[PDB]
């Protein structure tokens, strides 16, 4: 069987979804499903609604999760003509953190680590927390007064690099590597319906420099004024592009050298942008050998992003974004 | 070094018309092929490894395929073909089917069927790489009797020749 | 002909095992490529993208009284799921699937008969996830190295050997070590970055001190730490001599008894096999001259690779380490004698009598600028190449 | 070791033997042959 | 100065007809071309440059074009061309294939394959910018005899006429 999906809105497995497309991503800490039912109205029977607005959803893929988390919204439409479909979204369980409103009551967390403030930060809204990177300290977390739940995280863990994201199961991934789990070595004329690369020049930078302040405890003066620096370089672009992203938290020479280098990677990462089109319908991390010689790729390459799509007509395809070999 | 021009590959047994004799059985003399075993000066006898392309003429010729689904199905353990189909990466059948004809009156016709059979199974022969124009000169109607030379066109081990439409076989180490 | 015999011609038609008769049979055959349009420019373009997508046409008809009943059977194969077996009378049998299938029927103009018109598609399953291939064009050197990693760290224990032999095994791995440096400087040669400055920094500055070989742990990271960087220092055929040393040095046997000769012996083995492993990936770095060279190379590699296996098997010091260095065999094996054979396709042109370079190059290829690529591969003057020559594919 | 490891030689001896009474039907193998090279293989798979 | 007009531009040796001289065989007299060696006053002998476009169009019509590829193939070495040809730019071929018609019965026919491909060379005369109008007047069958007379339109060194649909070829100094 062909069969992927089998949705369920917490039970019912939805049998007449008229297409779907599910998105899976690492610059982000949701995904996005969206299914097309169908919903007829026959005007002088009896007819009912579901107005859930909230009740919890998973897209079994291929007979395996790939998505946890109708709580987006509902959106009938009508027409005269092809009218009557509802297109209900979904985002991720990790949802509440992008869109409330820190209600700690203290503001002012003291001699605490990146892991613990993000384990006060999430488990207001009972989000598991997959802590998989390391153990950061820092003396001063102030949140900015209802700042919100997904801001404060990505500051405070870009300035110690760690990809935010979220997996399969409906869990936080907190990490600072890759998810192993090699896979299929995609070939120019074996499965890629589409690709398109493009490696380009304008959002890369010889030398990052990372200045700051010192916010340990009795630490003042020049010792927390003018040492703090850092030149991190990446030894493949070019010419002098130079670049100064400022620091934002008790900047130590690992601090700084190592926000240095998270967006050292991020640039890096947005300067050869892969885009494939398979066919049929596993790699939210993966690494994949690639090899498109026309366009000198023969190398290995991880993928940032993953969207299934589907439409019964001509379609299940899956398009992937990859991530550069340096 | 200079040397190098012969080939380090070498041929495996190989299946031989006539290997193990004729068969009187009145109404002529059949072949009954098998592996020819070759003595030497002092005892050690070895396997036979000429004749590779009619090798493998024998071996599809004298192999039954796969039969086709019907509705009426097979017993589990007639159904033809090979188990070690399962693994090869070609993506083909091993055997032919010409036992496999549905036999009719008017045996022009059953001729024509017979010769569709063998020159589809004798294809994988050029298919594989072993020669490069296999072909049937199947005619005869007689009352039963029918005439089936075969051709096996080959190479030579050097290529001798430039400027050819097609490319050479892959396999024209065994000579063909 | 005169004398053609149609139905003993076009094979019965049937899709999905149900028979029928045809009265058509078409196909759309072709190949699809762009079309370049340089501006201002009396010239054109053309890239060859691919194979065109077939598909087949063919029209049923049922002329019998009992046709409607032979219709709706029809009907119902036609759509049961899933692409399914189909005999194209004149192009035998395929595997396709149907896209569409009317079904024309008249009554008080033409009662009786029945035409149904049927467009099928080539179609062949992928599998399911995108085409789990391998490339077979490449050496994995992750099993063996953990592998190693794991003999090394089981017979290597400078804290549960005799006191009297402690300083002599760790000094044999300082000078493994020392072995490994030694060769990254005589590769580097002329490299001047600053990376070049910090990795002697940090290979001096674990030499210097004293107490970091008396842990397996940061043992076994220096040495493969420091083949990492031997292999990353430069590419291919540059790695040769520098590697081949390596596998004469640690080619020796430990003349200490008891554990003490088991660790000198894992020190020893660790090496050889490291370097018989990055000897394998450097000879596949570089593309074959010819079939003889490759098939040496490969035997030289397998001799070490066996003689390690029996090494490691002779007293049964342990198994698994030469099952994984059997597995790393037959996998470098499989991987060399790929590239000795196929990856160039080399041939053996039989010329009548000897001809230059570039005579030899032009009637060959149809491009004499090649003749260069005839003078790696064969031996004989520019102006007598012959009159066996060796050289690619065409 | 723990399960046997007979002598070598007298293992390629029994192989050689089996597949002398088997195949070539009782005759000895002429060295550097097919045959050869397939009674070596087989040793070493048993090994393994 | 006033007194510049006169192209810097030489010309090389050309191949002549009868250079070499006629080769009685008793069906007639054949050409023979070669170079031809002019003395002077006092020995000092010179390849003479003359004639320069019929020059040419010996070498196109008297050496072997590459053959056309053919399922048997050719020997390494008489599949004809030149491999200098894999060094110019123009993307065209050196050589005439006239020799290589497939010969076949009612003359006539064959009349018509020796014209167009007659023709088909020769118009690298134009294309080369030698020449503006090459044109022949193959006509006849008698048994195998055949005669095959050629025109080479030239031009002069010097524009003399004004308002031409076409163009000053390309290589005029030659004279044509």
């Amino acid at each position: 069987m062909i069969k992927p999906m089998r949705i369920f809105i917490g039970g019912e497995e939805l049998v007449t979804y008229t297409s779907a497309q599910l998105q899976r991503t690492k610059k982000q800490m949701t995904g996005s499903l969206t299914v097309e039912i169908f919903l007829d109205y026959v005007p002088t029977k009896p007819t009912i609604v579901n107005a859930v607005r909230g009740k919890e959803i998973l897209v079994y893929i291929m007979g395996e999760l790939a998505f946890t988390g109708a709580g987006g919204d509902v959106s009938v439409n009508f027409s005269k003509g092809n009218g009557y479909s509802v297109t209900l979204t979904a985002r991720g369980r990790t949802k509440y953190l992008i869109d409330s409103s820190q209600t700690h009551p203290t503001g002012f967390f003291k001699n605490t680590s990146d892991k613990k403030v993000i384990e006060t930060l999430v488990k207001e809204h009972n989000v598991v927390l997959q802590w998989d990177a390391e153990e950061i300290d820092e003396p001063k977390v102030t949140l900015r007064d209802g700042n919100r739940i997904y801001n404060e995280i990505f500051e405070r863990c870009n300035q110690n690099c760690h990809f935010a994201y979220e997996t399969r199961d409906g869990k936080l991934l907190i990490t600072d590597g890759t998810n192993g789990t090699v896979g299929e070595d995609i070939i120019l004329g074996y499965n890629i319906l589409d690709f398109s690369a493009e490696q380009s020049e304008d959002q890369a930078n010889s030398q990052i420099t990372v200045k700051g302040h010192r916010t340990q405890k009795g630490v003042w003066g020049n010792d927390a004024i003018v040492q703090p620096v850092q030149t991190v370089a990446d030894s493949w672009v070019g010419a002098n592009i130079p670049l100064t992203i400022q620091h934002y938290g008790d900047a130590t020479n690992e601090g700084l050298q190592r926000r240095a280098k998270f967006e050292a990677d991020r640039r890096a990462a947005e300067s050869k942008s892969v885009s494939v089109t398979v066919f049929h319908v596993w790699d939210i991390g993966t690494v994949h050998y690639v090899e498109i010689p026309p366009e000198g790729i023969f190398d290995v390459l991880e993928c940032v992003s993953l969207t299934y799509t589907v439409d019964a007509k001509s379609t299940l395809e899956t398009k992937l974004e990859l991530a550069p070999p340096p | 070094c200079t040397v190098d021009v012969a080939d380090r590959r070498k041929r495996f047994w190989t299946t031989q018309i006539a290997a193990c004799g004729t068969s009187s059985d009145d109404c002529g003399d059949c072949a009954r092929p098998g592996l020819q075993l070759m003595c030497n000066g002092q005892g050690q006898v070895t396997v036979s490894t000429d004749n590779y392309a009619v090798g493998l003429a024998l071996n599809i010729l004298l192999t039954d395929a796969s039969k086709a689904d019907t509705g009426c199905g097979w017993t589990p353990g007639n159904r033809g073909g090979f188990w070690g189909d399962s693994f090869r990466s070609d993506n083909l059948r091993s055997g032919s089917k010409i036992r496999q004809v549905p036999t009719r009156t008017s045996m022009r016709e059953t001729v024509s069927l017979i010769r569709a059979y063998a020159l589809d199974d004798l294809k994988k022969l050029v298919t594989y790489g072993v020669a490069k124009s296999v072909d049937v000169d199947l005619t005869y109607r007689g009352s039963n009797k029918i005439d089936m030379t075969v051709i096996i066109q080959g190479v030579d081990g050097n290529e001798s020749r430039v400027g050819l439409t097609g490319e050479r076989i892959s396999n024209a180490w065994v000579w063909s | 002909g005169p004398c053609y015999n149609p139905d003993a011609e076009y094979l019965p038609a049937s899709f999905k095992g149900f028979s029928f008769d045809a009265d058509s049979s078409d196909s759309d055959h072709g190949r699809n490529g762009a079309e370049a349009e340089f501006v201002f420019g009396e010239r054109t373009g053309y890239a060859d993208l691919g194979i065109k997508i077939k598909s087949y046409q063919l029209r049923a008809r049922f002329q019998t009284n009992d046709h409607i009943a032979q219709t709706n059977a029809f009907i119902a194969v036609l759509e049961s799921p899933g692409p399914g077996l189909l005999v194209h009378p004149t192009r035998g049998t395929v595997f396709a699937a149907c896209r569409s299938a009317r079904v024309t029927d008249s009554k008080v103009d033409a009662a009786g008969v029945t035409y149904v018109e049927l467009d099928f598609v080539e179609a062949n399953s992928v599998l399911s996830g995108f085409g789990l291939v391998g490339n077979l064009v490449a050496l994995a050197l992750a099993p063996i190295i953990t592998a190693t990693e794991g003999s090394f760290k089981r017979h290597f224990s400078p804290d549960n050997i005799r006191y009297y032999n402690t300083e002599a095994v760790v000094s044999t791995m300082a000078q493994a070590v020392t072995q490994v440096q030694n060769a990254y400087l005589a590769i580097s040669g002329n490299d001047t970055s600053q990376d070049k400055w910090t990795t002697v920094r940090d290979f001096r500055n674990v030499l210097i001190d004293e107490f970091t070989f008396y842990s397996p742990a940061n043992a076994w990271n220096v040495l493969r730490n420091g083949f990492a960087i031997l292999d990353a220092a430069a590419t291919g055929s540059d790695k040769f001599n520098v590697l081949r040393n390596l596998i004469n040095w640690s080619s020796t046997h430990s003349d200490l008894d008891g554990e003490s000769g088991d660790a000198e012996n894992a020190i020893f083995t660790a090496v050889r096999v490291l370097s018989a492993a990055y000897l394998a990936k450097a000879y596949t770095e570089t593309a074959a001259t010819t079939v003889n060279e490759g098939l040496t190379q490969y035997d030289l590699i397998a001799a070490v690779l066996e003689q390690e296996a029996q090494i490691a098997k002779d007293d049964c010091h342990d198994n698994e380490f030469f099952l994984q260095i059997r597995a790393f065999a037959v996998d470098v094996a499989r991987v060399m004698v790929n590239r000795a054979y196929n990856s160039p396709s080399l041939i053996v042109y039989a010329f009548p009598g000897t001809v230059h370079g570039l005579v030899a190059a032009w009637e060959i290829f149809g491009d004499a600028k090649r003749s260069r690529d005839l003078e790696a591969r064969n031996n004989g003057s520019p102006w007598a190449v012959g009159p066996k020559i060796i050289s690619e594919r065409v | 070791c723990t399960i046997q490891r007979p002598d070598p030689q007298d293992l390629r001896n029994d192989i050689a033997t089996r597949f002398s009474t088997n195949v070539l039907g009782g005759a000895p193998i002429i060295p550097e042959s097919n045959e050869f090279y397939v009674v070596s293989l087989e040793y070493a798979m048993q090994e393994e």
